[PDB]
């Protein structure tokens, strides 16, 4: 799931439209992508302290 | 004096079906559906007969034409073995048609006054003044269009090889024509390559090639004792090749006319463009290349196909002409005239 | 089903003789190879 | 040359045989290039299509569909005509006959329908065999197109009427268009159907597009570039009709198809593509009306 | 047909192996043209002739120019055939750098053996290619390298007719075609064993369809070379494997031609360079001047590991006294040598055309294509708003 | 963002990650060929003249059919390379421009697209002349002069700043993992399982799945750019050094038998042309029979490069006293078939 | 004839060789007309622009550029095709193999089209070489101009793509009987732009001052809509003009220009020639010497230079 | 032309903008079309350039 | 010369660049070759 | 006049850097702080004079 | 066609002179210095 510099690829639920609910009706998830806003949001394994 | 590899030369150093044709057919009898069950002068006349014999023993790479004009405009002698002659037909009218179209107000009396001057220096008589060398036309639109020392080189040749008055009078006519929507085209179509002039006094009989290859003409070192024979667009830069990116393929030849609708004094430029895309595709490329579509006013860039040259490597940097003008010479041109498709 | 080609030269020396004249183009699917030449073709040689 | 030999029918009157002798150098349109053709196939009675003799439009259709062949030698019991379309270009010089203006040393004669000029003049009837021949007029392309547009232009004035188009001096002199009398009524009645296809294709071209433009743009570089060079040009056409006339992407697009076809069908009929050129030699260089003129195969 | 060895005990018993194969001929054609002008046609055919001896002379010029062109193109097929031979030989020919490793394994006797082979190909290519002019000055390393070259191949079919290559009796095996510059460097210093400067070639073998071939060619669509022999050698099999016959007959006529014959190891080889000979004025590239593509790699802006971040020795590459050490900020440039010794650089401002395009922001193939085969949410603690 | 990044890079901020620069050079070698006696059997045909009319000629063309086979069961014919005549590429600096092609949906704001575009496209040596023509080429500007040779094009795969500099101290694959079919295991989907299956290890470096996670993986940035399956930069006429590496489709197309793969390395049609001013992508009717080991071993070679002028100065000599590291600065020495040569 | 020989590659082994032989009479949308063409400058792989295969409006623009031709013979090592654009310049023209559901007639100008019928696509996938040959289809210019209009508009129909998702057909024709169903597959920005750009551009230049004099006549046309059986037929049922009626404006500039005549000329140039600019114009027309007056689909049509 | 690159060091337009450009100091001085000097006997090494 | 003649008759704008770049290398190198390489005598012979 | 170039001579901005360059460019100091040495690239290098 | 004419006339009368021949590579060439021989007592520079 570590693919592009600029995006987080993570597995969230399919239909939880945000914001919404209280706990997700945790279902058959599917992996999403969300822009890392800034360069300091890159993992510390790929950009060490 | 004979080879090692014989089969390739019997064909090179040099039908039987027509012989076999008459054989079954003509040798054939009363059937089909057969019944059932004087030293040199003298010697000189019979060998001309012999050539009349031979030429009458047999019988296309061209079509040839001859016309009679004056030397006022044009002029064959100044020009040479390879030259573009453009016809400039029906100048008898003033013309009357200039009054038609020429959206008001353009002062349509300009042509009638502009042209008569031409007529006064250089009536109807029996030799019309047709035939303006294509090289000659480039000279007319030369200052106004294209550049310097190139357009100019050609013009010096026309005035020098033909009077600055006529050049100036004819330039005033080109200005007046491009002014009133009667263009230099819709006048001045292509005539040929100038084989042999045969002039007398103010008269000239110009033979020139309707179409077909040039180099195969009178030939010789020149045709007679002239420079030789070739097809060279006059402008080194007054002819252009829009194969900016290209392959190895037959390349077509077009005659392009462009106009400024008074955007910049109503100039008019003629270019002998060379491209390898069909007339069908030439319009778009022309649009990209030419931008006289800056009138606002409307129209422009009429084009016709000159012929199709399938030989691509003769353009030479040859300064000599007439007075020397650099001219691009293209070898192999075959003339397929085509028709005006600019709209 | 791709067939092989007709053979010319095998033909120049015919073994038999066809005894009937038929249009034979309407019989197209009796045969495994059929070429109807109208006069002369290039492949004919 | 590929001569095609048209077969004169059975016994014809002696004055008819002399009518044909005078038809050498005239253009014939032959439906197929078969070497042996009949005379009835060439005769104007073979241009009938919808049960009627064709109008100037119906003719111009046929002139674009069959093969013109100049008549080379007329022989009793044959006519030998050599099709213009066949063989190499710039070869097979065959003599024409000039009719009307001059045909200078070039200019690519077009063979346009006869009615454009004296109508019945050139009908050349043969009574013995009961057929007729209308030979097209060989005019240069610039002048042929100027005329054919000149007359449909005069035919729009006439359509609804309450500067003379009909003078048209060409070369030296004044070419007369109008034969006055009722010839115009005969000329105008045959251009009647050509005028309409012209009027329709214009009125249907302007408006359909304008109606379509509004539907369009209702969804980029299209917008900017369009209105850019169309300034004070494209919008005005839209405006005149709105003031004096009416205003649908779905009918728009399906009408844009049917117009786009009908349009180019008129551009084909019209523009009278040249059949031949004149390239002379050891010749006058101007062919006076009614004089045989040398001619060549491809425009 | 292959041999076998008897073995003992644990091993599976060995049966004789036979390999039968066919190869398919590859077919080409060579083209050359010439031309006759229009004025020439008229003279050659006798048309343009006149009652003057000046027209004869023009015909003499035209006949003579024809013979120039005709003879130039006929000779072009004897140069085409030399140039054509190189393209086929150069097309089957692995780099030598990749042979010597390869050849060690093909005669040994296998996933690890393949693994350890490929590491040797990589190595020995990156080492032994360009070897002359790399190791050139070392004379015993070069000479062993020409014994590697000439011994890496394997003999072909034995053809008795190519009687050539013999010299003063001793037969030649190999061609060694070099470049004229390499040929000269080799022949002056390393192997001057240019022993023999003349030698004995032969002529062209010929093949024709005649009695049975022609028939079965035209009728059957199949021919067999020397079917008249092959046929009766079979029909005699019924009148009563070790096939020794092959062919031994003609001993064609020969010639002495000037050659360059060197011995490398024990081989007669023809050292050679055909550039002046054929490729000279032809405006044709000589194939032995070749080409090579190499992709290289540079890191930018990357960052030393935790243990590689030392000074070297205290106090070196040290800034002027009151200044800041820029050697201690993360790197952002890279220096290298452009071909020909101009030192170059690539900053990260240089990557702008790549990363500053809106491709940096397109993932819809990435997200949509890793979304096959639905997954299980993990705990959705930071994935849920 | 690609706009934020513009500022940082141009102003000299280090934007959290770093690249790996792949560029393809092209040399001119000199070979030696040892064929082996009757290495091939060649069969000669017949002459068969052709003929035809032309633009000023007659033009007989001669041909000759031929055919040939390799005789012999093994390898006959090796060819060595023994010296490099010259490099042929400037072996330089020039970077890639993605604005020569269109693979990418643009930014939504159209003010942002034009702003970002002509900030990049402003003065590139590659930057397009004019606007991409719909059908056509991107039209790389042509400069008036050139000196060192063809311009080699560089390409940037953004890697993590923490990827050891030791990965690059050896011939390694630029994508972060071994993609070869040379390394494959012989079982149906040996490749594309060997690459891309990051649940496994890297054949070259078994202790790792990758070096660069953003390249080696399928659908990861790096893949999305340089894989020719997405053709992000098709319509760009300039070569991609990294098209070879990311292109699973191509890697899988080959076979795995080393028998052949060594003899198709000696002649491998190039992916470039040496005929242009900037190295272009091979135009279709021509080929280059280059040597190209990087197509087999599936690797790139390191050149001597430092992040310092001083460390690079250090390494003129052997790598004897070359400074390999100093604080945050590093040096990579040459490991490549060119090491030990002079040029 | 300037026949161009396209060269088959060795290793093409029958059956593919078997497949190619049937191919004579088809067209080489050769990139350029060259006497000797290798098979790869002619192949559809050459039609590929940067990274992308042109759509079926992109091909028309590619066949606009380059020079087209028919296949005269397939020899074991060559395909000999005579280009049409140079001009057949054969006494009898060069045989064109009719590949189309359509039928030529005699005298029909023949313009070419990318293959565009859904039911049958002429492709010979040759397994030995990585090639497939898609055969362009010859077609009468009346029909080929109806098709191009369909492809041009159709992107338009789905271009929006607003109103209910059920649009008119535009994908289906009729030639004689025989419903002809076009292939609806992809439309590409750039391919539709230029086709739209030049359509819009030319229909503007066909409007002049004198044109307004003609627009006066729309109410007069509909007067004839209804009292003549022709002129009734002329106005198609789906006629915008009919919806356009659901005037001189003085402004005559000195009275001697003749804007009617000038308006015709202007319209005739730009709008009259639209089949030609949107598509490739005919360069050939069927002619049959034997006097056979049609060409069956699949037959060889004797063809002669431009209409 | 300073819009282009430099044939020798393509990555940049010039090294000295004050010489290489047309009408720049160092062009005005040492270009002998102006010949400010050229009225002195002593050689100009830079006239060559 | 030696640089210019491995181009002239052998085997174009890139060839002209790589020719020139090396034409001006081999001038710096091999000019004054005696008095520069004059001590090592296999270089003079060559 | 052909190559359109000037050649460097061995020159330093410092006397001390220049002394380094006696004996060749192997151990020559190319820079000290703001001081620089330029060594000789010229047809005359390797010669005696 | 293969013009062989050229000229061969009189083998010029010849004389042995004192020269200095050198074989350089596969060639035989004169080696020389004309200074003492020609330019030596005259105020002309040796080219």
């Amino acid at each position: 799931l570590e693919l592009h510099p600029a995006f987080d690829f993570f597995a969230g639920v399919a239909d939880v439209e945000l914001p919404g609910g209280e706990v997700p009706p945790a279902g058959p998830g599917a992996i999403q992508a969300t822009w890392r806003v800034v360069n300091g949001n890159l993992p510390l394994a790929l950009c060490p302290v | 004096t004979k080879p090692l590899p014989t089969a390739p030369m019997a064909w090179a150093e040099s039908s039987p079906r027509e012989l076999a044709g008459h054989a079954p057919l003509r040798r054939v009898l009363r059937p089909p559906i057969a019944r059932r069950d004087t030293r040199a002068t003298r010697d000189d006349t019979e060998q001309a007969v012999d050539k009349i014999l031979r030429g009458a023993r047999r019988a296309p790479r061209y079509h040839l034409t001859r016309q009679v004009t004056l030397t006022d405009l044009c002029q064959p002698n100044a020009e040479r073995a390879g030259a573009l002659l453009l016809a400039l037909r029906h100048p008898t009218d003033l013309p009357h048609l200039a009054r038609h179209r020429a959206p008001p107000g353009r002062q349509t009396e300009r042509l009638a006054e502009a042209w008569g001057q031409l007529l006064e220096a250089s009536e109807s008589g029996c030799a019309r003044a047709g035939l303006v060398s294509f090289n000659f036309l480039v000279a007319a639109c030369t200052a106004a269009y294209d550049a310097r020392d190139a357009a100019e080189a050609v013009r010096a040749h026309i005035t020098t090889n033909y009077a600055g008055a006529r050049l100036d009078r004819f330039s005033e006519c080109l200005r007046a024509m491009v002014h009133t929507h009667v263009f230099p085209h819709e006048v001045m179509r292509f005539f040929g390559g100038l084989v042999s002039w045969v002039t007398q006094d103010e008269l000239a009989s110009v033979t020139a090639v309707c179409s077909g290859p040039q180099e195969a003409t009178h030939t010789g070192h020149p045709g007679r004792p002239c420079s030789a024979v070739t097809i060279p667009a006059c402008a080194f830069v007054d002819l252009d090749a829009e194969l900016c990116l290209g392959g190895p393929g037959a390349a077509f030849l077009y005659l392009v006319f462009t106009y400024r609708q008074c955007r910049d004094q109503e100039l008019c430029c003629v270019y002998v463009v060379k491209s390898q895309l069909p007339p069908r595709g030439l319009e778009a490329a022309l649009e990209r290349l030419f931008g006289r579509l800056r009138i606002t006013t409307c129209t422009y860039a009429a084009f016709a196909e000159l012929g199709v040259m399938p030989d691509d490597s003769p353009r030479c940097l040859h300064r000599t002409e007439r007075v020397g003008v650099p001219v691009v010479i293209l070898e192999g041109v075959v003339w397929r005239p085509g028709g005006w498709r600019a709209c | 089903r791709d067939p092989p080609g007709y053979r010319y030269a095998a033909a120049m020396v015919p073994t038999g003789s066809i005894l009937s004249t038929i249009e034979v183009a309407s019989h197209r699917r009796l045969f495994d190879f059929f070429a109807r030449v109208r006069s002369d073709e290039n492949s004919l040689y | 040359c590929f001569e095609a030999d048209i077969a004169i029918p059975s016994g014809i009157s002696r004055p008819d045989a002399a009518a044909l002798q005078r038809c050498e150098g005239r253009v014939v349109f032959l439906p197929t290039i078969r070497r042996q053709l009949a005379l009835a196939d060439v005769a104007h009675e073979s241009f009938v299509s919808g049960g009627v003799s064709p109008d100037t439009l119906g003719l111009l259709l046929a002139y674009r569909r069959r093969f013109p062949a100049v008549i080379t030698r007329v022989l009793p019991t044959r006519i030998v005509a050599c099709p213009v379309d066949l063989g190499l270009t710039h070869a097979g010089t065959v003599n024409l006959r000039n009719t009307s203006p001059v045909d200078l040393c070039n200019g690519d004669p077009v063979s346009l329908v006869p009615p454009v000029f004296e109508g019945q003049a050139t009908d050349v009837r043969l009574e013995s065999l009961d057929l007729t021949l209308r030979f097209p007029v060989p005019l240069p392309t610039p002048l042929a197109r100027e005329i054919v547009a000149r007359l449909v232009a005069r035919g729009i004035r006439d359509l609804n009427p309450d500067p003379d188009l009909n003078v048209l001096y060409y070369n030296g002199a004044r070419l007369s268009l109008v034969a006055d009398v009722q010839q115009l009524a005969s000329v105008n009645t045959e251009l009647r159907s050509l005028v309409l296809n012209m009027v329709y294709s214009i009125t249907e071209g302007t408006t359909l597009i304008l109606t379509l433009i509004p539907r369009l743009l209702a969804l980029g570089y299209v917008n900017a570039l369009l209105q850019m060079q169309s300034v004070t040009r494209e919008a005005a056409q839209l405006i005149h009709p709105e003031a004096p006339m009416l205003m649908r992407r779905l009918p728009l697009y399906e009408a844009l198809v049917a117009w786009l076809a009908h349009a180019g069908q008129l551009g084909d009929i019209l523009a009278l593509a040249p059949a031949v050129r004149v390239c002379t030699f050891d010749g006058a260089a101007v062919v006076q009306s009614g004089d045989m003129a040398p001619v060549i195969r491809y425009p | 047909h292959q041999p076998l060895i008897a073995r003992d005990g644990p091993h599976p018993v060995e049966q004789p192996v036979h390999n039968y194969m066919t190869k398919v001929i590859d077919r080409r054609a060579l083209n050359a043209a010439f031309s006759l002008a229009t004025e020439a046609i008229a003279l050659l055919t006798g048309e343009a002739l006149d009652g003057t001896g000046i027209s004869l002379h023009r015909q003499l010029r035209a006949i003579q120019q024809l013979a120039r062109n005709v003879q130039a193109v006929l000779g072009a097929f004897e140069r085409g055939t030399a140039d054509q031979m190189l393209h086929v030989l150069l097309e089957k020919a692995p780099p030598l750098a990749l042979l010597l490793p390869m050849q060690r394994y093909l005669d040994n006797g296998t996933r690890v053996a393949r693994a350890t082979l490929v590491a040797e190909l990589k190595r020995s290519f990156c080492d032994t290619s360009f070897f002359l002019g790399k190791a050139g000055h070392r004379r015993e390393a070069i000479e062993a390298w020409l014994v590697d070259l000439t011994t890496a191949t394997q003999p072909s079919v034995a053809v008795p007719r190519l009687t050539h290559a013999d010299t003063r009796g001793r037969p030649v095996d190999g061609v060694l075609v070099t470049t004229a510059a390499i040929k000269q460097r080799l022949l002056q210093s390393f192997l001057k064993v240019e022993d023999t400067e003349a030698d004995v070639p032969v002529t062209y073998g010929e093949m024709v369809l005649n009695g049975a071939n022609l028939v079965t060619a035209l009728v059957m669509g199949k021919a067999v070379r020397s079917l008249d022999d092959v046929g009766r050698h079979l029909l005699d099999m019924q009148e009563e494997n070790r096939e020794t016959l092959d062919e031994l007959e003609s001993a064609p006529q020969t010639t002495r031609v000037r050659a360059d014959l060197v011995a490398i190891g024990d081989r007669l080889v023809f050292l050679e360079a055909l550039e002046k000979r054929i490729y000279a004025a032809t405006n044709v590239p000589y194939p032995l001047v070749g080409a090579m593509d190499l992709t290289f790699v540079l890191p930018l802006g990357l960052f030393n590991p935790a243990m590689e971040r030392f000074a070297a020795h205290a106090g070196d590459l040290v800034p002027a006294p009151g200044h800041p050490e820029p050697r201690a900020f993360p790197p952002r440039q890279l220096f290298f040598w452009g071909k020909d010794h101009q030192v170059l650089r690539l900053s990260m401002e240089n990557a702008v055309g790549t990363v500053c395009h809106p491709s940096l922001m397109n993932i819809d193939a990435a997200v949509g294509g890793v979304n096959h085969d639905p997954v299980e949410a993990a705990n959705p603690y930071g994935a849920y708003v | 963002s690609p706009v934020a990044l513009y500022h940082q890079l141009k102003t000299g901020l280090h934007p959290g990650f770093g690249f790996t620069v792949v560029r393809q050079d092209r040399f001119v070698t000199e070979n030696v060929l040892f064929s082996e006696r009757a290495s091939e059997a060649y069969f000669l045909g017949q002459l068969q003249v052709a003929r035809h009319e032309t633009g000023g000629g007659v033009n007989f063309t001669l041909t000759q059919p031929r055919g040939n086979v390799d005789l012999g069961v093994g390898y006959t014919a090796v060819a060595a390379t023994a010296t490099v005549r010259n490099p042929v590429t400037d072996m330089g600096n020039l970077p890639q421009n993605f604005y020569l092609g269109r693979g990418a949906p643009p930014l939504l704001d159209n003010a942002a697209a034009v702003y970002l575009r002509n900030a990049v496209v402003a003065g590139n040596r590659l930057g397009p002349a004019q606007p991409l023509p719909v059908f056509g080429c991107a039209q790389v500007p042509r400069r008036a002069g050139m000196d060192h040779g063809q311009d080699a094009v560089c390409e940037f795969i953004a890697t993590p700043v923490a990827t050891d500099i030791n990965y690059f101290r050896r011939p390694c694959n630029p994508r972060g993992r071994a993609a070869g079919g040379v390394y494959a295991g012989d079982k149906e989907g040996d490749v594309i399982a060997l690459m891309y299956d990051h649940g496994q290890s890297d054949p070259a470096r078994p202790f790792a799945a990758t070096a660069n996670p953003w390249a080696s993986q399928r659908f990861s940035y790096g893949d999305l750019l340089y894989n020719g399956a997405y053709h992000l930069n098709g319509a760009s006429p300039v070569l991609s050094p990294c098209f070879k590496f990311f292109t699973a489709a191509d890697i899988t197309a080959k076979h795995r038998c080393l028998e052949r793969l060594i003899v198709e390395t000696g002649s491998a049609v190039s992916t470039a042309t040496a005929a242009s001013d900037v190295q272009f992508k091979r135009p279709p009717g021509c080929r280059e029979l280059v040597e190209d080991p990087c197509g087999l071993f599936q690797e790139a070679y390191p050149i001597t490069c430092a992040s310092d002028p001083a460390l690079l100065r250090s390494a003129r000599d052997g790598e004897a006293h070359a400074r390999e590291t100093h604080f945050t600065q590093y040096l990579i020495y040459d490991a490549s078939p060119l090491k030990g040569l002079s040029l």
